[PDB]
RNA sequence: AUCUAUAAUAGCUUUCUC
RNA sequence: GAGAAAGCUAUU
RNA sequence: AGUAGUAACAAG
């Protein structure tokens, strides 16, 4: 019999042109079960491994046991080294400085100026941030508002200002307080008949002791990335409280300024705009070889980039590009990396210990890891726990001054990885070495007279990057002549090829609501076509796919068909009553006029014309109940009935949150009246240091006074609203 | 209702909360107290979707008489919650709830909706007002380009924008007057009576308004049209091996004509200046070439201006030169001065050194700017004089920076101050004169503090002018108040009635652009006008289909196999510098395959284009020898002799040749003893190989150290990595 | 600073580069072939080429799916009313009475007279589902002072070698059948000539897939999953009867339902996107599991009764299986059409690449030939240990097959080893377009690649598939060294 | 010649330990 | 329990 | 049981 090999299609086409087979990216992707403390440990022995060898010493701020492997011994051998020399990082600083005059300046006046016009509401603009005050997660916003609190009640005042300078002035002095008062939650917990137990939530005030606001303000809370394609194992990840947040922008910012510069910097390029540099880039390093000569290209990835990155090599980074800004701002640089190299790791959840011949299972938390004799673990987690012993603190959290816990740096880093890449030469060897960088991934084109000069060129890379604290790895690098590479998933051959897999999850209903998720299928099928090798048919065949799969999310089938449904009742009764049928929505039973024309035209912009006067009337109600009208007089909203909104309320099992629920509400009303007063706060952010309370007063009396001189009210209410604004 | 919120403020001020919240929040932190929320949002929400739309009442609907009007049921399918949820609870519906609103709802206006949607509608006129040309199967070179996505009214910058919104919407909660969205005044007064008693919500309108006023511009793959009319259909205008022609709706500006016009007169410049009798060619190429819809030599009447290409083709079609050119708020129409623009390294005052394309000799220009005028008589890298009429101030200003950067003189170069760059994020190349343009429009007072004085002219009717803007007795230097047929040759160069010539071919520049307007040349050989790429996939593809009769043409004839159209199309993008030498390198290479009858088909194919142009030997008749040849733009446009190119390269275990990233299948059309042939025997002219490496030579010889060895001399060469092959001329 | 401190460090720091040749590639995880490890079972959530589908000629109208199962159990009434289990096979841990019990509750509540597809809660339901099997949480202190709770050793997915069924059904569910399963829904009339291209194309390309076994798998699975979600969201605390359904359309246009069997849906209370539902599945087959015992651990085989298609009768034999899901596997196969997207696109682009060589549509050229251009073929697989090439539209059925299997089989192995060995294709093309590939670590790619070959069929298969295709490679490269 | 400038929210992709 | 950065899209 | 895979769910 004849048996099929999926493979041998790469017989007659190259792998390339077909690497979209390669990406298994119609199933589901893998996600995590449970704690991710595992990981967590893993990760800790593992950046204490790589710098073992360095000057291990006992803090005198918060007594947590830190490791130094910057200026340590070089490596003798081809494992993870974190050991960076100091010196070779400054001059790796002072060639890409001399190959670009004025560059560090540029980038520090311009990140100077904008940290000058930065406001306090930018840290809002982040995702789950560790909460110091609660020690939980809590969305940025709340934990800024939290942090912002707890500073008022400690005498701290830097955030009325406004300002991102005056606000970590109170936070690097919040660390001299000798003691720390905030609001904290305490849960009431019920035995409910039914037993089970219910939580109801509640803000008191505590209060920390010095030492302990500082361990808290240093720690990073770690959990575990889900629905990540390409490993196999899981890992966790980690994120900062607004202590360090505040502090990492700038030096974020500086470096973004930095590698928007260098000609090597694979950031923060994305999308085209990469394409186009990588394209010109390798273009010209092409037509840059020598004549008679060979040149190769390195696709390589560095091995434990975060676990061996060193914090104190930041610092100098950051001393030696600000060299000739103002004193303040040079502290303010120095801040973060400073931060970073005192870091402390929450452990996580804990981990689960069971009876199976009683079917009982507990959590033990971090604290209480070292409550429960170790031969009552795993073999892999005694072995961990073992090793973990030293640098755990009796709070349930590790020391880890070395390693950034993750991808907080990156553009940082990005520099450091330039820097490696602009030496381009050792000792005047018959070899000279350029590429490109974007966080970890890198490019490396070495142009020489032969193979053997093209590989000592390399070897000298890998080296020099060993002097830099980056460790190339040598398992997922390879090396051949110029002309075909893959970086940062992209594959280039003779042209960067399009990879079609890599946007198969973004085909599916997007879940916003019926209209805009129609838009946003038909949107990115349009912008498949232009830059992924969508072809026509492939493009009408994911029309018809979205439509099948739009119809089944939302019970929208054709008015014709007999599908049964509690709304296909209403759509079949519709397309008996319609008679311009074309007119009708895909979300009430209307065809699907879509084509690749008109991709780029709304739905009810694209069937308007075709619409029966009633229906259009009936679906463009200014004044339907499925979408939110702002009001205190009721405005019209001009998107019809499908733009409703599912109001998420959240109702986590066993827990009641009725104080939470009144904190958010009293913040609701407040700002809702706000906005009634300040009918522009929704569309620009509204500035001053005065209370809301004078700011509303004053506008609300001037209104009152405009509108008596106007004619609009009359004596003794324009009396009586006088009256009410002076008893404020 | 300013009473309503009186009192509402009163009711709220009677917690010790809200009191709490509004005292000691601050203006600045409502946009952190207005982001509030003690919960996560859900992750993955096309699961939540999925998941919900299962549930009886996933929708929320806002309280109200129109909510009343839903029945709690509809038959046996209930449509909301009951009664149970009214208050301190939040009523919700199912979808098929929605359904019957729409289908039994009461019936509102729909208007308010056709002016918030209104670009949605223009996007859809212009496709409907649209015709659709043919489509054409073939490679399509596309460049990744910032594109405005898609057309707009009035394109300013997001602040302006933001502030003229402002001020449409929000006069009362405006601040300060900034002086550039005065500019807008009128504008501004406009939407704002368009907006008197409009009941729609005022964030909508803003976000309306700004739909219409702030352009998106993105990187974006494109191919010979980037005006935002093509930009909106770019995904049906090409694929990589597809093209459709598209001609939109509405009305174009009169700036993306010329520009597509110059664009096209570029490139038939630089296809007919290859040909014999380039006027002949260049005609006819001219009189089936169509700019959007219209024929190229309407656009050409119509439009007053464009550069020395266009007037080449105005004289080849028989219309009359305009000698105009354009610097962006510049209008320069010159009256007599031949000069040429050489590439030479610039220092500017921040120490940086360019490479820029500056013109030499002493030229003289009408100069317009608005409504101002005047007369410019300029040098090599030196000033000479600008006289200026009585104009507006501003305008005044604002032509005198023009002209004293148009000059390109060492005073504007060194007067620059601060941080100007040429290159693009993505590493493309900007223009510096018009970068240099671009900046002192907004810093020309450190140009005229560099520029320096002098003491005023005292003519009769003439008067000097400072940077004071008003009658000074110092005067800056060079600047000076006065208050009051040809016939083209065979190779496409313009000359008097005496016999001086005006304008060539070698003065078009040599810049490859992509048009606004999608350029359509009405001719069957079409292809002849693309870009590189293009070129050298369909020239090969040529070979390729005529390979039988070339072979059996080379191997009997001698010479009349190496003249062809596609070879003649194909020289278009050979350096003119190097295409003699090439062709006598390529003419030699396949000369000795011949004579040896050692034939390779790839070889043979690969150097055959190249065949064309008339030979250029050495002294002592000997042609170059050449590792690489290069095509015009871009580093990956070259052909490699040896080995394989991003263009051209062939594998002989699969006899599979790729050009342009393209597989074509030699098998058939080959012997398989070509397998088992030396490739040596065609990559040096008059070179043959003798056997395996030879310690006894050593090293492996240079193409310059190989050219003037004597013949009869062994030498080693490396064909490619791991073949050292000797061989002997 | 940068040459000093290179001068010092020690040479034992090195790139080591080592030169790729053919020679060099070894085989990927040679304990596939170990004959001392296992088959790797079947443990796909429905079956793909064993399925048996009970044929009803539909009247076009979608009535509803009680209804559709009780006519096509009335249809086969010989199979629903056999009421004594006749055992061909039992999964190990598993009790075949309470599976039997289960079923025919099944057919009861499936074939009675009432609008609900509830069961209710007896003993045998609840074993199957599994009532009652979480452990009950206690206190920490109260574990902490008990010795005997021991934090769990995590179980390893096993290692298996290679089994010949997941080859026989890669030949199966490409191969040509006679009933068409996609549904694709109406498109907007073609105006431009681009969009009367891409219908021309569409023509082609959906009746080549359209006619695969690959693609009604495809359908039922995504049907299957839409109304378990819609069944777990709207019946958490109840156990349902859902019947795996399909509609296919013969070549003459009628329209028939097929029932592929029977599931039970437990308590659905899934809280987080990774809470497990059981589902005990009852599948017709035809295959008798006695001819490959080892494909079939999880499963308890039945024989029901007979079934006549021709003058020879065929067994019809019912595979009774616990399963689970999650939300996000059920979210996934919702979805799954997409794997007809990345098996056209890849297969389209193709094509156009042809037309940009001819000038021309090359469509009906690729698939079927024309006066100007030959057929193009493609080396599809091998037959006697030789290269054997098939159509255009054989190919894009196997590519098919191959995302749609990517959906199947798809996990954390999948997605490793799937980034693994691309890295390997990436090296083995530069092998091959002569670009003289260097390599550091050559056996520590491998280790990465074989630690994710455990007991996923597909990256068993995959491994073995990728040998075979490199041998081959190796013998056509044994001619290169020539030139 | 798009070079400047660019509010917030949400989604998708990529990279960021094995 | 689901981070950082970049690009892109939708929406207000 | 099973899903699953370094840790969980198999209701609270
Ligand atoms: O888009 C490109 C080009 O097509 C467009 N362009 C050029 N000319 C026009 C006209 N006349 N109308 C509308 N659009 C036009 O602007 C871009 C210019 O690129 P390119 O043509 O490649 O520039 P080129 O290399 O040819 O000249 P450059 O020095 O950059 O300046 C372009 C513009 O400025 C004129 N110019 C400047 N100087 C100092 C000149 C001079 O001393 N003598 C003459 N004869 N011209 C001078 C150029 O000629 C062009 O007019
Ligand atoms: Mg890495
Ligand atoms: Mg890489
Ligand atoms: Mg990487």
């Amino acid at each position: 019999g004849m048996n099929i090999n999926p493979y041998f299609l790469f017989i007659d086409v190259p792998i390339q042109a077909a690497i979209s087979t390669t990406f298994p990216y119609t199933g589901v992707p893998p996600y995590s079960h449970g704690t991710g403390t595992g990981y967590t440990i893993d990760t800790v022995i593992r950046t204490h491994e790589y710098s073992n060898k360095g000057k291990q010493y006992i803090s005198d701020v918060t007594g947590c046991t830190m490791v130094d492997p910057t200026n340590g011994p070089l490596p003798e051998d081809n494992e993870p080294s974190a050991y960076a020399q100091l010196d070779c990082v400054l001059e790796a600083l002072d060639r890409m400085d001399e190959e670009h005059p004025g560059l560090f300046q540029a980038a520090s006046q311009n990140a100077m100026e904008t940290l000058m016009v930065t406001t306090v509401d930018k840290l809002t603009q982040g995702r789950q941030t560790f909460d110091w005050t609660v020690c939980r997660n809590q969305p940025a916003a709340t934990a800024l508002n939290t942090t912002i609190t707890s500073f008022r009640l400690n005498d701290l005042n830097g955030a009325d200002k406004g300002g991102l300078i005056p606000f970590c002035q109170d936070i690097i002095d919040s660390l001299d307080r000798p003691e720390m008062t905030f609001f904290s939650v305490k849960n009431i917990k019920k035995k409910l008949p039914a037993f089970l137990i219910k939580r109801i939530p509640m803000k008191v005030k505590d209060k920390i002791t010095k030492v302990e606001y500082i361990k808290r303000a240093l720690s990073l809370n770690t959990m575990t990335k889900d629905a990540e394609r390409g490993k196999l194992k899981r890992r966790a990840i980690a994120t900062a409280g607004i202590q360090i947040r505040g502090f990492v922008l700038v030096v974020e910012n500086l470096a973004k300024n930095i590698c928007e510069n260098l000609e090597q910097s694979g950031l923060p390029v994305g999308g085209n705009e990469k394409k186009a540099k990588l394209s010109n880039a390798v273009a010209k390093m092409l037509s840059n070889c020598p004549p008679g000569g060979i040149s190769m290209t390195v696709t390589g990835d560095n091995t434990k980039w975060n676990e061996c990155l060193n914090p104190r090599i930041f610092l100098a980074m950051t001393e030696r590009i600000t060299r000739d800004s103002p004193i303040w701002f040079r502290d303010f640089c120095s801040i973060a990396p400073v931060l970073f190299s005192n870091k402390i790791a929450r452990l996580g959840k804990g981990f689960m210990i069971t009876s199976k011949t009683k079917r009982l299972k507990a959590q033990i938390p971090c604290p209480d890891l070292f409550s429960i004799p170790l031969e009552r673990y795993n073999e892999e987690t005694r072995a961990k726990l073992k090793k973990l012993k030293p640098f755990f603190n009796e709070e349930g959290t590790a020391s880890l001054s070395p390693g950034m816990m993750m991808g907080m740096f990156n553009m940082l880093s990005t520099v450091l990885g330039v820097a490696a890449l602009g030496i381009k030469n050792i000792g005047n060897k018959e070899y000279l070495w350029d590429g490109l960088q974007s966080s970890d991934d890198f490019a490396l084109f070495v142009n020489a007279k032969d193979e053997e000069t093209c590989m000592e060129g390399i070897n000298d890379f890998y080296r020099t990057c060993k002097l830099l604290g980056i460790n190339m790895s040598k398992k997922k690098s390879y090396c051949n002549e110029t002309g075909m590479f893959e970086f940062t998933s992209m594959f280039y051959r003779d042209g960067f090829v399009s990879n079609f897999a890599m946007e198969l999850p973004s085909f599916g209903v997007a879940g916003v609501n019926e209209s805009a998720d129609m838009a946003i299928g038909m949107t990115i099928i349009k912008n498949n076509m232009i830059n992924n090798g969508m072809g026509p048919a492939t493009a009408q065949t994911a029309i018809q796919l979205f439509i099948a799969d739009y119809r089944y999310t939302y019970k929208c089938h054709r008015g014709d068909s007999k599908v049964e449904g509690k709304r296909m009742k209403i759509i079949k009764e519709l397309w008996e009553n319609t008679k311009g049928r074309d007119g009708l929505l895909v979300a009430d039973g209307g065809p699907n006029i879509y084509n690749l024309r008109n991709l780029h035209i709304p739905e009810i912009v694209l069937k308007y014309n075709l619409m029966d006067p009633e229906y259009k009337g009936r679906l463009l109600h200014p004044q339907n109940p499925f979408v939110g009208h702002l009001s205190i007089m009721d405005y019209d909203a001009v998107s019809g009935t499908h733009s409703w909104r599912t109001k998420r309320n959240r109702s986590i099992l066993n827990t009641d949150q009725r104080n939470m629920i009144l904190e958010e509400q009293c913040y609701a009303k407040c700002c809702n009246l706000f906005e009634a007063c300040f009918n522009s706060a929704s569309y620009r952010k509204p500035v001053g240091q005065h209370s809301m309370l004078e700011a509303m007063a004053h506008r609300l009396r001037m209104d009152a006074r405009l509108d008596y001189e106007s004619g609009r009210m009359s004596k003794d209410d324009f009396e009586k609203a006088m009256a009410h604004l002076g008893e404020i | 209702m300013t009473l309503a919120k009186i009192e509402l403020l009163k009711q709220l001020l009677r917690d010790n909360e809200a009191k709490t919240v509004l005292k000691q929040t601050t203006v600045d932190q409502y946009n952190i107290i207005r982001k509030f929320n003690t919960s996560r949002i859900e992750k993955n929400p096309s699961l939540r979707m999925k998941w919900a739309m299962c549930s009886n009442f996933p929708l929320a609907l806002t309280k109200g008489d129109m909510a009343n009007r839903i029945p709690l049921e509809y038959k046996g399918i209930q449509l909301k919650t009951n009664a149970e949820d009214i208050g301190t609870k939040g009523q919700m519906c199912s979808i098929a709830a929605v359904t019957w609103w729409n289908t039994y709802g009461p019936i509102g206006d729909t208007e308010g909706f056709e002016r918030v949607y209104e670009s949605f509608f223009l996007r859809k006129m212009r496709l409907d007002n649209a015709t659709w040309g043919r489509i054409t199967f073939g490679p399509v070179e596309r460049v990744r380009k910032r594109v405005l996505l898609n057309p707009l009214t009035k394109e300013m910058p997001p602040d302006e924008a933001s502030n003229v919104i402002m001020e449409i919407l929000f006069p009362k909660e405006a601040g300060i007057p900034r002086e550039s969205t005065w500019i807008h005044r009128e504008l501004i007064k406009e939407k704002r009576e368009k907006l008197k008693g409009t009941m729609i919500t005022p964030i909508v309108l803003a976000y309306m308004l700004e739909r219409e006023l702030v352009a998106r511009r993105r990187f974006l793959p494109v191919a010979g049209a980037t005006s935002a009319e093509f930009i909106e259909m770019l995904h049906c205008l090409q694929g990589e091996n597809w093209r459709q022609i598209y001609h939109p709706g509405g009305n174009k500006l009169t700036e993306s004509r010329s520009q597509s016009m110059i664009v096209a007169c570029r490139k038939i410049i630089r296809r007919s200046i290859v040909a014999s009798n380039p006027l002949e060619l260049a005609v006819e190429i001219a009189n089936k070439t169509v700019i959007d819809t219209e024929p190229l030599k309407s656009c050409l009447a119509a439009i007053d201006g464009g550069d020395v290409a266009c007037d080449i083709i105005r004289a080849a079609l028989g219309l009359k030169i305009r000698q105009r050119q354009r610097f962006g708020r510049l209008e320069l129409k010159r009256i007599s001065g031949r000069g040429f623009k050489n590439d030479e390294e610039i220092l500017i005052g921040n120490g940086t050194i360019q490479k820029i394309g500056i013109w030499d000799g002493e030229e003289e220009f009408h100069v317009r700017c608005g409504e101002c005028r005047g007369i410019l008589k300029k040098s090599k890298m030196k000033l000479e004089k600008l006289l200026i009429n009585s104009a507006k101030k501003e305008d005044m200003r604002d032509l005198i920076i023009l002209c004293m950067v148009f000059s390109q003189d060492t005073r504007m170069f060194q007067g620059v101050r601060g941080e100007i760059n040429f290159l693009n994020r993505a590493g493309q190349l900007l223009s510096p004169m018009y970068q240099l343009q671009r900046y002192f429009l907004n810093r020309s007072n450190d140009l005229f503090d560099q520029w320096g004085y002098e003491e005023s002219p005292k003519a009769s009717e003439l008067h000097g002018i400072n940077e004071s803007m008003n009658a000074s007795d110092y005067t800056l230097k060079g600047v000076v108040v006065t208050r009051n047929k040809v016939s083209i040759t065979k190779n496409l160069s313009l000359i008097k009635r005496t016999g001086e010539v005006i304008m060539g071919a070698n003065d078009v520049s040599e810049l490859e652009s992509q048009a606004q307007l999608m350029i359509t040349y009405d001719t069957p050989k079409m292809w002849e006008m693309g870009t590189t790429k293009e070129l050298v996939q369909n020239t090969y593809q040529w070979v390729l289909k005529n390979l039988v009769t070339l072979k059996a043409q080379f191997l009997l004839g001698k010479e009349d196999m190496f003249q062809w159209d596609a070879f003649e199309a194909f020289e278009s993008i050979i350096p003119q510098k190097m295409a003699g030498q090439y062709s006598g390198f390529a003419r030699a290479v396949l000369k000795q395959m011949r004579d040896q009858e050692v034939m390779k088909t790839d070889q043979f194919i690969k150097l055959l284009p190249f065949c064309f142009s008339p030979p250029k030997l050495r002294s002592n008749g000997e042609p170059y020898q050449f590792l690489k040849l290069v095509l015009k733009g871009g580093g990956e446009n070259f052909i490699e002799v040896r080995k394989g190119s991003p263009l051209f390269s062939y594998n002989p275990q699969t006899e599979v040749l790729t050009i342009c990233g393209r597989m074509m299948s030699l098998k058939g059309k080959i012997e398989d003893e070509e397998r088992n042939r030396s490739m040596g025997n065609a990559v040096l002219a008059g070179f043959l190989v003798s056997g395996k490496y030879d310690p006894d030579l050593g090293d492996f010889k240079t193409i310059e150290e190989l050219e003037k060895l004597k013949p009869g001399e062994k030498a080693n060469i490396l064909l490619y990595q791991g073949k050292p092959v000797k061989v002997v001329k | 600073a940068i040459e000093r401190n290179l001068a010092r460090m020690s040479p034992l720091v090195s790139v080591t580069p080592k030169k790729l040749t053919w020679e060099d590639l070894r085989p990927i995880g040679p304990h596939i072939y170990n004959h001392e490890l296992p088959e790797v079972p079947y443990n796909a959530f429905l079956l793909m080429s064993d399925e048996l589908g009970l044929a009803n000629m539909t009247e076009g109208k979608s009535k509803k799916p009680k209804t559709l199962a009780k006519e096509c159990l009335e249809k086969y009434s010989t199979l629903r009313d056999q009421t004594d289990p006749i055992l061909i096979m039992k999964s190990e841990k598993a009790n075949e009475n309470f599976l039997w019990k289960l079923w025919r509750d099944c057919v009861n509540t499936i074939s009675n007279e009432e609008m609900s597809n509830e069961l209710q809660k007896t003993n045998y339901a609840k074993w199957a589902t599994g009532d009652g099997l979480t452990y009950q949480k206690i206190m920490k202190e109260v574990a902490i002072d008990d010795e005997t709770m021991c934090q769990e050793e995590p179980k390893i997915p096993n290692k298996c070698r290679v089994a010949a069924w997941v080859q026989t059904e890669m030949n199966l569910l490409s191969t040509l059948t006679s009933k068409r399963a996609l549904d694709l829904p109406e498109i907007g009339p073609d105006v431009a000539p681009v969009e009367h291209v891409g219908s021309e194309r569409r023509k082609y390309f959906v009746n080549e897939i359209n006619y695969c076994k690959a693609s009604t798998v495809m359908m039922k699975y995504v049907l299957f999953h839409t109304s378990l979600l819609n069944e777990s969201n709207a019946s958490m605390g109840k156990y349902k009867v859902i019947p795996i359904t399909n509609r296919v359309v013969n070549e003459k246009g009628e329209s028939f339902d097929m029932l592929y069997g029977l599931a039970v849906k437990g308590q659905s209370h899934l809280r987080g996107d990774t809470d497990v539902v059981t589902v005990v599945t009852f599948e017709f087959s035809s295959t008798d599991p006695r001819v490959d015992s080892g494909k079939w651990p999880k499963y308890t085989v039945f024989r029901i009764g007979s079934l006549f298609v021709s003058g020879r009768e065929k067994s019809v034999y019912l595979y009774c299986r616990v399963n689970g899901t999650n939300k996000i596997q059920m979210k996934w196969g919702m979805e799954a059409r997409r794997c007809l997207l990345q098996s056209m696109q890849q297969m389209e682009a193709i094509v156009e690449q042809e037309s940009s060589i001819q000038g021309y549509d090359m469509t009906k050229a690729c698939f079927k030939g024309d006066r100007v251009n030959s057929p193009k073929t493609f080396s599809i697989g091998t037959q006697e240990g030789k290269l054997v090439k098939g159509s255009f539209g054989k190919a894009l059925r196997v590519i098919f097959t191959k995302c749609l299997m990517h959906y199947v089989f798809g996990n954390a192995q999948l997605e490793g080893f799937s980034a693994e060995s691309r890295r390997l294709l990436l090296l083995i093309q530069a092998l091959k377009d002569r670009k003289g590939p260097w390599v550091f670590d050559l056996e520590g790619m491998y280790s990465g690649i074989e630690e994710c070959i455990s007991n996923n069929p597909w990256v068993i298969q995959s491994a073995y598939w990728f040998n075979e295709w490199l041998g081959f490679e190796k013998e056509g490269s044994k001619v290169l060294e020539s030139v």
